[PDB]
């Protein structure tokens, strides 16, 4: 298992859907990669939801975020592989945390609310 | 009738999903450039 | 004559790949299954079936391994 600590962690199918939204919003410029820009989106409050990586090491550097996500009441999930995550973000270098941000004019908004809803299902 | 002496630990009972691998605009441009380079050199050397 | 057109043409990298594309059967589950076993990415961002077959060909070309060698 990808660490005992990191929670929640989606399955292969929902991971596939979430990564699909990652690539899509990445094509719509509605995504912000990286832990620092994820943190910036959380502080600004424009973040729809946070994706993070399970296989990353060390895990703590991604474990600073869940506290901030629970503070701002924003959903977050853990895709298993940072290589697949950044690969979906469109960067060869593996990305650990990505953030789907808010756009009122976005065409994928409904997709973001559906995936976000399933994320809130996972959160517990 | 049941056994008090011991404690059972039975049946740790337990779906393939196609992995879609996206990739960069750099590897899309590089990929198309390589494919069209193969077809282009194939038609050029072939017609040569 | 020396360096026959068949030898140069088969030596050409694209056509040498096209000869391998003729050796691979075209099926969704079989083409997909060979990628799954081969550990290469099973599906890429957006591809037609023929393009997935082309990825088969390319991967068999770069790795220098054939279908009979895999299975």
């Amino acid at each position: 298992a990808p660490n005992p600590k990191a929670f929640p962690l989606a399955d292969a199918a929902l991971t596939q859907q979430i990564l699909d939204v990652v690539q899509q919003a990445a094509n719509l410029r509605q995504l912000k990669k990286g832990a620092n820009e994820a943190t910036k989106t959380l502080n600004r409050g424009i973040s729809e939801f946070i994706i993070m990586a399970a296989d990353c090491e060390p895990i703590e550097i991604l474990l600073h975020l869940p506290l901030l996500c629970e503070d701002k009441n924003v959903p977050y999930v853990f895709v298993p592989s940072r290589v697949a995550l950044g690969r979906a973000c469109g960067v060869s270098r593996p990305v650990i945390a990505a953030s789907i941000t808010t756009n009122d004019a976005s065409a994928i908004k409904t997709q973001i609310y559906a995936v976000k809803d399933k994320i809130e299902t996972l959160l517990i | 009738h049941p056994s008090i002496r011991y404690v059972a630990h039975p049946l740790p009972e337990k779906a393939k999903v196609s992995i879609k691998a996206y990739l960069t605009q750099h590897e899309r441009k590089r990929l198309r450039r390589n494919r069209r380079k193969m077809a282009r050199e194939a038609r050029e050397i072939k017609i040569k | 004559q020396n360096e026959s057109t068949a030898d140069i043409l088969k030596q050409l990298p694209h056509e040498r790949l096209q000869a391998v594309l003729e050796k691979i059967p075209e099926e969704d589950l079989e083409v997909r299954r060979l990628l799954s076993i081969l550990k290469k990415p099973e599906v890429v961002e957006n591809e037609d079936v023929q393009q997935r077959r082309i990825r088969l060909a390319e991967i068999l070309m770069v790795d220098e391994i054939d279908l009979e060698n895999i299975n």
